[PDB]
C-alpha cells in the first residue's frame, strides 16, 4: 500500500494513464519531469539516498551511471512482459545482459519548417542554417550532445567523438551559428512555431506530430548530412523503498495495449514490436514517425563517448552566454 | 476627464491577463492562442489529477502554520516594542527595515548553504523556517502601526488602578489590537501560497508544493487544468477576506 | 515576559538573517570541490572570472533591464498615486483593495497568461489586426522588450503603496503657503513636493529594482536566449553545474547594490526630520 | 480705503457659512475679527488672501478689481497658525522664497533678506533649520517671511496662540510697535477677549457669519448692542426688569430681582414693558451686614471667593437663587480685606453705570 | 494632621540629579498646589507619591506606615493625568468600574457607587456612550470620576485643566474647590499658571531646581516675597537698585533710588553704601500726567504704550534713564474714562510703607 515517486521526461505520460495504474494496485504515483539529462544527473546527486524510485535515463548515460553507482540490478523474474519488446534494440554493448534498463521510447530529430511561410525546400541540410540571411530566428534544442552532433556532421566526423581536436573544431565553428538563434527549447519545441514567433529550426519528430494533430503544417525534412536518433531507457536507482512497486509500474509499461494508447497521442515511435502492429494508418505508417531502412542507417545514432562528457558539457554553457 | 483615463488604463493593465485564464479555462483548444467552444472537461479532469491535489494541499498546509507562527511572534515583539522603550530601539528598527529590504535569492541560497552546514534534510521543516523567517517583518510593521496611534499612557493609568502585567494584556492591549493582528495572518497566507524563489531553492521530492508543479506544466504549455486550479484558489481566497473581516470584530 | 520576547527575536535574526550572509561572503573565496561543495582553501580565482568579457557583458544587460523597469514604475506610478490622494475619503478603500486581488491568483499564471496575449497568432494581434491598425504583426517576444514589460506588470503595485503613505502624509497648510508667496504649480513641485516626498521615492526602487533582478521566470518564459537576468545565472550554478563558489560570488554584485541604494535613505531621511 | 467686499456668498458642501457682508477695510489701522470658534473669520480671510475663490460678490484693492485675479499674483501675504516653515531650507533661503520667485535680481537679495531678519531680531540665526528653533523664534521667521515682499495688507491667522503667557505679553506689543513702524493694515483673527481689546484700533465681532458690532473697543465694552456682544467680552450680569411708571426723562421706576428702585433709562416705555438690566462686575460696590439693619440692596450670599493677586472675586447668591460674580479692588482705605462663606450680604450699583435693553 | 512625609528623597535620571534633597509635610483636609517652571521636577514628586517611579535614598510615610516599595497597586492613592488616558474601546460606565474590579468588589455593590460617582460629576445620562462621542470637559469629568470612586486618601492631579478654552476652565475650577470641599480629602495640583495657583488654592510651594523656594498661604506669596525669583514669578514686579545715604529714625532710611532721594522703609539694621532692592508692583504705583512745567515731584519718564482691558488700564512708562516700568491704573474709581497717548511725559509715584526692600 506504499507509494513511488517517477522522475520522467516532459511529454511522455498523457492525461489519464496514471490514473488507470492507481485503481488496479491499490498504490499511488507521484510524477515529476525532466528537461535534459544533465539536469536529471545534478538531482540524483544532491538529494541522494532515496529521493526517486524510477528514473528514465537515456541510453548514453546507463553506461555512465553505473560506474557512479546509481543503478542497481533489475530482478528479471517479476518482470513476465518483457517478451513483447522488439529482440532487434535489444542487445547493445551498453548494456548486454539488460540487466539495467529496459527500452522504452526512442526517436528522431530532424530539420522543421513551417509551410505557410517557408517553402519546405529551401532548406535540405544542416548547413543552410549557418546562412547569414537568418539572424535572430532559429530554434534550436538544449541538449549538449544533439546541438554538438550538427558541426561534426557539417565538417565531416564521426558523432560519438572523443578527440579534443574535433570537438574544439566544433565549437569554433558552432559559435559563428549564435548570431542566428532565438530561443533554447527543450520542453516543447513545437510551442514556438505553434504560437508563431519562429519558422525554421531544430523540432524533434514526434513533437511536431502533435502540431499537425493541431492546426499547424509543420514538416520534418530530413538533412542530407544524416539525422539525429537516440533512445530511452528506464532504471531503478540505488537507494530505493519501493523496490517492489518500481518493478509493477515498468511491467504495466511493457503491455501491449497500453503501449499503443500512449503511442497514438504523443507520435513517440515506439520499441514494442507486439503494439508495433496493432496502429492506426496515420501513426505507423509516417514517414516522419517510423522511417524507411535508408534514412536509419544514413544518420548516425548517440553512442556512448565516456570521459569526454565534461569537454562537450563545459563548451556548451560557454555557448549559451552570447 | 483624462485623469479618470489614466485610472481606467493601469487597472486594464493588471486586469486583462487574469480574464484570460479565466476565459481559457472554458476553452476547449489544449493550448489557448484561440476560441474553439465551451466545455467543462477540464474541471473534471483536475478533480482525478492526483500529483497536482498533493501539492495544492502541501500548499495549503505549509501557509497556514507558517502565518500562524510569524503572526504569534510578530504580534508579540510589536507590544514589547510598544509597551517598553530602551537604548536599542532604533537599532532594532533599522534591523527590521533593512530585512525587509533584502533581496529574495540571497536568502535562498543562504538558507541552502546554512542547512548545508548544519546537516538537516531538505523537506517540511526548511521550508517551514524560511517561510516564517520572510513573513515576520509584515506582521511586525502592521501590528506596531495599528498600536502607535494610541496614548502610551493607557498602561500607567491601568497600573495606578491595581491592576496586574498580565490583566493588562487580556483586558486592554489585545482588544486593541486584534483587527490588525487578523490582518497579518491573511497578509503572512497570501506570500505563503506564491512564493516561488525560495521554495525552488529550499524544499526537496518529499514535500512538493505549487509553484514548482506549475512551472513544469508552464513551460510545456500544454495543460489547461493550471488555469482551472488558478480560479478556485481565488475564490477560496475571497471568502478567507470576508471572514477574517466578521472574526475580526 | 520581559525579556524572552527581546532575546527570541534577536535570536532569530543572527541565526537566520545576518549570519547567513557571512556565510556567503565567506564561501566565494573557497575552492571548488566535488564531495562537500567546498574545500577549506582561499583563492581570488573566482573573482577574476567575473571580469572576463563572457561573464561580464551579461550582469551589465541584467542591469539595464532592471533600471528601465524602475523608471517606467515611477513614470506610471508617481500620477496614479497622486489623482487617488485626491478622491473623496468613502472610494478610497475600494480602489486601494482592488489594486491588491491580483495577488491571490498565482504570479506564475499570469505571466503565462500575457505570453498569450502578446504573441503573433495571439490576441491583441488578432483582435488590433481587424481594426485596420496594423498590416502586418507585431512580435515582441524573445526581445528585450519583453522581460522589462513582463517585470513592470508583476512589480508595479509595490511602487503605488510607498508613494501613497508619503503623499497623503503630506502637510496641506505647506503646500497653500507656497501658493500666497508667488509658486506657480511648477516651482510647488520642484522644490517643495518632490524633496518631502524623497524617502518614499527611495523605498520604492529597492522594493522594485532588487527583486528585478531575480525574477527568473520572466525570463524563462518571456525572454529567451539574448535576454537573461542575474537570477538565472545563479540558479544555473547552484542546481546544474553545481559550482557553489562562483554562484555565491555572483550575489554580491547583489548586495553591493542593496547597501549603495539603502545608504541614500538614511541620508535623505535626516535631510528632512 | 484698501480693501471693499461687496454682496459675498460662499457655500461648503451645500452649508452656508457667509450668507451676506459688506466690509470696508481702511488704509492704516489694526483691524481685528472676534467670535467664537467656526464662525467663517478663517473663509474671510482666506478668501481676502486668494486661496479661496466666492461664489457672489466683488473684491476691490484701490478700486482695481480682484475678484479673479489667482493668489500668486495678488498684494496680499498671509501668516499661519502653525508656522509652514519649509523643513529643508535655512531661514535665509526661507526668507528669500518670495523674493526667489518674483524674478529680484540676484544683486540686491541678501541685503533685503538681512533687514528683514533685523525687523525681527533674527540676524545671528540666519543658518540654521526650523526644527533647532525655539517656538517663539519659528513665529518671528514666519512673520519675516511675509513682510519681505513688502504686501498691502498683512493677514495673521490666531498668530500668538500657542506660546506661553509671558512671551505673548512681549510679543504683543512687539507686533504693534512693528505696524506702526511700517504702515500697513494687520488683519488679525483670535477668539480671546484680552487680546482683541488690547492690541487692536477697532473690532468687527463676527457670529455664524454675520457682523453683530463695528467699532473701537471702547464702544464695545461700554457701550454694546445687544445680549451676545454684551456677554461675549467681558463677564457681565443679566437681571430682569419690569416696569412699573415713569419718573421723568433721565429715571423710571421698575422692580428688578424682588426689590423696586429707578434705573436711569434713555428710551421711550409703556407700563408693564419686560427690560433687560446690565452690569459689569467692576462696577458694583458690595458691604457685609452682621447687624439686623437689613436695606438698602438686594440680599444675597456667598458661595465662592478668589484671591486674584490685584483683586478679590466674588460669587454671591440672591434670594431668587442667581449668582451675580461681584469683583473688588485693594486700596489705600481697604487693603488686605478678605471674606468668609456663607456671610450675609448687601449689594448696590453705582448711579447709572448700566446699560438696559429692549 | 500629619498625612504624607517626604524626609530625604532623593533621585537622579540617566546621569542627571533632578531632586537634590527634598524634605515636605503634606496635612489632612487641604489644597496644596507645586508651581514652578517647565521641567523642575515637579512631575517627578508627584510620580514617586503616586507609586509610577521609586526612590534611591529616603521614606515616604503615608499615616505612620513606611510605603517606599508599596508597589502602585496598594496604595490608597489615585492620579489624573493630562492626556485624560483614557480606554477608548470600553463603555463610560466600564471605565469607571474598572478600579472596583480590580480589588475584587462584589458584583452587587458596583453599579450604586458607580451612578454616584458619575453623579457628583454631572454624568447620569452618559453611562453607556463611549468616549470620541464625549468633548474635551466631558473626558476631563470621566477622569475625575474614575480616580475618585475609589476612595483614595489622596487624589494627586497633574496639569489637569490645561487643554481647554477659557470660560469653561474658569467653570471647572470652581466646580473642583466644590468637590474637594464636598469629600474631605487632600488634593495636590501641578500647574504651570500662576492664576490658578491664587485663585484656588489654600498652600503653595515654589520649586526651582528641585530646592523648595517658599511655603505658604497665598498672601504670603504675593505680598511677602522672600528673594527676587518668587516676586518676579507670581505676577509682575518692578526691580529697582538703591544705594542708602543715611537713616532716619527707626524705621526709615534715606536712599538714592534712581538718581533721587526718597524716604523709605527698611526694617532690618542698615550701613550706608550698600545695595539695595526695592521691589513695587503695577498694583500700588500712582501717576499723575504733567503738561507745562508743574508739579514735576517724582521720577520723570515717558509714555511708550497703552493697553485697555476694559476693567485697568496698563502703560509701559520709559524712564529717563531707560528704564520700562509697568503702570497700572483702575476705573474703578470716579474717573470715568480717560486715555494717554504716545509721547506724554509723566510723573511716578507710589504709596507709602507699601515697598518691599531686599538685602543683596
Amino acid at each position: 500500500n506504499n507509494t513511488l515517486y517517477f522522475y520522467n521526461w516532459t511529454e511522455y505520460v498523457p492525461p489519464g494513464l496514471l490514473e488507470q495504474f492507481t485503481k488496479e494496485t491499490g498504490i499511488k504515483v507521484i510524477y515529476s519531469t525532466y528537461e535534459s539529462n544533465e539536469t536529471m544527473y545534478a538531482k540524483l546527486k544532491t538529494y541522494k539516498d532515496g529521493a526517486y524510485d524510477l528514473v528514465v535515463p537515456s541510453t548514453y548515460y546507463v553506461d555512465k551511471m553505473r560506474k557512479e553507482g546509481m543503478i542497481q540490478k533489475i530482478d528479471k523474474s517479476k518482470l513476465t512482459n518483457f517478451s513483447n519488446l522488439d529482440p532487434d534494440m535489444l542487445n547493445k554493448p551498453f548494456d548486454p545482459n539488460n540487466d539495467y534498463s529496459i527500452p522504452y521510447i526512442w526517436g528522431a530529430t530532424a530539420i522543421g519548417v513551417n509551410g505557410d511561410a517557408v517553402d519546405p525546400k529551401s532548406v535540405t541540410s544542416w548547413a543552410d542554417l549557418w546562412k547569414p540571411e537568418y539572424k535572430g530566428s532559429l530554434l534550436l534544442t538544449d541538449d549538449a550532445r544533439e546541438v554538438f552532433q550538427m558541426a561534426l556532421r557539417k565538417l565531416g566526423y564521426s558523432g560519438n567523438t572523443t578527440d579534443p581536436k574535433e570537438i574544439e573544431a566544433a565549437y569554433n565553428e558552432l559559435k559563428k551559428l549564435m548570431p542566428n538563434v532565438a530561443a533554447f527549447n527543450s520542453d516543447n519545441p513545437a510551442n514556438p512555431y505553434m504560437e508563431g514567433e519562429v519558422n525554421l529550426g531544430m523540432i524533434w519528430n514526434g513533437s511536431a506530430f502533435v502540431a499537425r494533430q493541431a492546426g499547424t503544417p509543420i514538416d520534418v525534412v530530413w538533412p542530407k548530412e544524416g539525422g539525429i536518433f537516440w533512445m530511452d531507457s528506464l532504471a531503478i536507482p540505488a537507494n530505493a523503498k519501493n523496490k517492489e512497486g518500481a518493478l509493477k509500474l515498468i511491467n504495466f509499461l511493457l503491455r501491449p495495449d497500453v503501449a499503443k494508447q500512449v503511442a497514438e497521442t504523443i507520435g513517440y515511435p515506439t520499441p514494442n514490436l507486439a503494439a508495433r502492429k496493432l496502429l492506426s494508418p496515420e501513426v505507423a505508417n509516417d514517414k516522419t514517425l517510423y522511417p524507411d531502412a535508408e534514412t536509419i542507417k544514413n544518420g548516425e545514432w548517440q553512442n556512448d563517448v565516456g570521459a569526454a562528457s565534461s569537454i562537450y558539457e563545459e563548451y556548451y554553457q560557454k555557448l549559451k552566454a552570447g | 476627464l483624462l485623469r479618470g483615463g489614466f485610472m481606467t488604463a493601469i487597472y486594464a493593465y493588471l486586469y486583462i491577463p487574469i480574464i484570460i485564464l479565466i476565459v481559457n479555462s472554458f476553452n476547449s483548444s489544449r493550448f489557448g492562442i484561440n476560441w474553439q467552444g465551451f466545455t467543462t472537461k477540464w474541471y473534471s479532469l483536475l478533480m482525478n489529477n492526483d500529483s497536482l491535489l498533493q501539492a495544492a494541499q502541501h500548499s495549503l498546509t505549509m501557509a497556514v502554520f507558517s502565518a500562524t507562527f510569524a503572526t504569534l511572534i510578530g504580534s508579540l515583539t510589536a507590544v514589547a516594542l510598544y509597551r517598553y522603550r530602551f537604548r536599542g530601539k532604533p537599532f532594532v528598527s533599522g534591523m527590521l527595515f533593512v530585512v525587509m529590504m533584502s533581496p529574495d535569492i540571497v536568502m535562498a541560497i543562504s538558507l541552502l548553504v546554512l542547512f548545508m552546514l548544519l546537516g538537516i534534510q531538505l523537506g517540511f521543516w526548511s521550508l517551514l523556517f524560511s517561510h516564517i523567517t520572510f513573513c515576520l517583518p509584515f506582521v511586525v510593521v502592521t501590528v506596531y502601526s495599528r498600536l502607535k496611534g494610541f496614548d502610551v499612557r493607557m498602561l500607567e493609568a491601568a497600573k495606578d488602578l491595581g491592576a496586574s502585567e498580565f490583566t493588562i494584556l487580556r483586558k486592554i492591549i489585545l482588544p486593541l489590537a486584534m483587527p490588525a493582528v487578523a490582518a497579518g495572518w491573511v497578509l503572512s497566507f497570501t506570500l505563503s501560497m506564491d512564493d516561488v524563489v525560495v521554495s525552488s531553492f529550499v524544499t526537496g521530492p518529499s514535500y512538493e508544493i505549487l509553484p514548482l508543479k506549475i512551472y513544469s506544466m508552464v513551460k510545456v504549455g500544454v495543460s489547461p487544468e493550471v488555469n482551472a486550479l488558478a480560479t478556485i484558489l481565488l475564490v477560496l481566497s475571497l471568502v478567507m477576506v470576508i471572514a477574517s473581516q466578521l472574526i475580526a470584530r | 515576559f520581559q525579556n524572552v520576547v527581546i532575546v527570541t527575536i534577536v535570536g532569530w535574526l543572527v541565526l537566520f538573517v545576518f549570519l547567513p550572509n557571512l556565510m556567503i561572503i565567506g564561501t566565494s573565496f573557497l575552492t571548488r570541490d566535488d564531495a562537500s561543495f567546498v574545500k577549506m582553501v582561499f583563492t581570488l580565482d573566482n573573482y577574476t572570472r567575473l571580469l572576463d568579457p563572457l561573464y561580464f557583458e551579461v550582469l551589465l544587460h541584467s542591469l539595464n533591464m532592471a533600471l528601465i523597469a524602475t523608471l517606467a514604475c515611477l513614470v506610471l506610478g508617481y500620477p496614479f498615486a497622486w489623482f487617488l490622494a485626491k478622491l473623496p475619503h468613502k472610494v478610497r478603500p475600494l480602489l486601494l483593495f482592488l489594486l491588491i486581488v491580483p495577488f491571490w491568483t498565482n504570479s506564475l499564471i499570469r505571466i503565462y497568461g500575457l505570453k498569450i496575449f502578446l504573441s503573433t497568432k495571439g490576441y491583441l494581434n488578432e483582435f488590433l489586426l481587424w481594426l485596420g491598425v496594423i498590416d502586418t504583426p507585431i512580435r515582441i517576444m524573445f526581445t528585450p522588450s519583453a522581460v522589462i514589460i513582463g517585470l513592470v506588470y508583476i512589480l508595479l503595485p509595490f511602487m503605488v503603496m510607498p508613494l501613497y503613505s508619503s503623499i497623503e502624509k503630506l502637510d496641506k497648510p505647506l503646500l497653500e503657503a507656497a501658493r500666497d508667496l508667488g509658486a506657480s504649480k511648477l516651482q510647488t513641485f520642484i522644490r517643495i513636493i518632490i524633496p518631502l516626498t524623497m524617502p518614499g521615492i527611495i523605498a520604492g526602487c529597492l522594493l522594485v529594482m532588487l527583486p528585478a533582478m531575480g525574477l527568473f521566470y520572466v525570463s524563462d518564459l518571456m525572454g529567451g536566449a539574448k535576454n537573461l537576468l542575474i537570477g538565472n545565472v545563479i540558479k544555473v550554478q547552484f542546481l546544474n553545474i553545481r559550482d557553489w563558489p562562483f554562484g555565491a560570488a555572483t550575489s554580491i554584485t547583489l548586495t553591493i547594490v542593496m547597501g549603495l541604494m539603502l545608504l541614500v535613505y538614511w541620508r535623505a531621511s535626516r535631510l528632512l526630520n | 480705503p484698501l480693501v471693499q467686499l461687496a454682496g459675498i456668498r460662499k457655500c461648503f458642501d451645500g452649508k452656508e457659512v457667509i450668507p451676506q457682508l459688506d466690509l470696508t477695510i481702511n488704509n492704516g489701522e489694526f483691524l481685528t475679527l472676534l467670535g467664537p470658534s467656526g464662525c467663517g473669520k478663517t473663509t474671510v480671510l482666506r478668501l481676502i488672501a486668494g486661496l479661496e475663490t466666492v461664489d457672489s460678490g466683488r473684491i476691490m484693492l484701490d478700486n482695481e478689481d480682484i475678484t479673479h485675479v489667482p493668489a500668486e499674483n495678488r498684494y496680499v501675504n498671509t501668516v499661519f497658525q502653525s508656522y509652514a516653515l519649509f523643513p529643508h531650507m535655512t531661514v535665509f533661503e526661507n526668507v528669500a522664497f518670495g523674493l526667489r520667485m518674483q524674478k529680484t535680481p540676484a544683486a540686491e537679495i541678501t541685503p533685503r533678506v538681512m533687514e528683514a531678519l533685523r525687523m525681527v531680531q533674527l540676524e545671528t540665526f540666519a543658518q540654521r533649520k526650523p526644527h533647532q528653533l525655539s517656538g517663539g523664534q519659528q513665529q518671528r521667521v514666519a512673520i519675516a517671511r511675509a513682510v519681505v515682499n513688502k504686501p498691502r495688507l498683512l493677514l495673521l491667522d490666531q498668530s500668538l496662540s500657542a506660546l506661553d503667557y509671558k512671551l505673548r505679553k512681549q510679543m504683543q506689543n512687539e507686533l504693534k510697535a512693528l505696524q506702526r513702524k511700517l504702515g500697513i493694515t494687520f488683519v488679525f483673527v483670535t477668539h480671546d477677549q484680552e487680546e482683541a481689546l488690547t492690541m487692536s484700533d477697532r473690532i468687527v465681532v463676527m457670529r455664524d457669519g454675520r457682523i453683530e458690532q463695528d467699532g473701537t473697543p471702547r464702544e464695545i465694552y461700554e457701550e454694546p448692542k445687544n445680549l451676545f456682544v454684551a456677554g461675549f467680552i467681558g463677564e457681565i450680569n443679566m437681571f430682569n426688569a419690569t416696569v412699573i411708571e415713569r419718573l421723568d426723562e433721565q429715571r423710571v421706576r421698575a422692580n428688578v430681582e424682588g426689590r423696586e428702585c429707578n434705573i436711569y433709562v434713555n428710551f421711550a416705555v409703556e407700563p408693564g414693558q419686560k427690560l433687560h438690566v446690565l452690569l459689569r462686575p467692576e462696577d458694583l460696590r458690595v458691604e457685609e451686614i452682621n447687624d439686623d439693619n437689613h436695606a438698602e440692596g438686594l440680599i444675597g450670599y456667598v458661595r465662592e471667593r478668589n484671591y486674584k493677586g490685584m483683586t478679590l472675586e466674588s460669587v454671591v447668591e440672591l434670594e431668587n437663587g442667581k449668582m451675580v460674580m461681584v469683583s473688588e479692588f485693594f486700596n489705600e482705605d481697604d487693603p488686605d480685606f478678605d471674606h468668609s462663606l456663607d456671610q450675609k450680604m448687601a449689594i448696590n450699583w453705582v448711579e447709572s453705570w448700566e446699560v438696559v435693553l429692549a
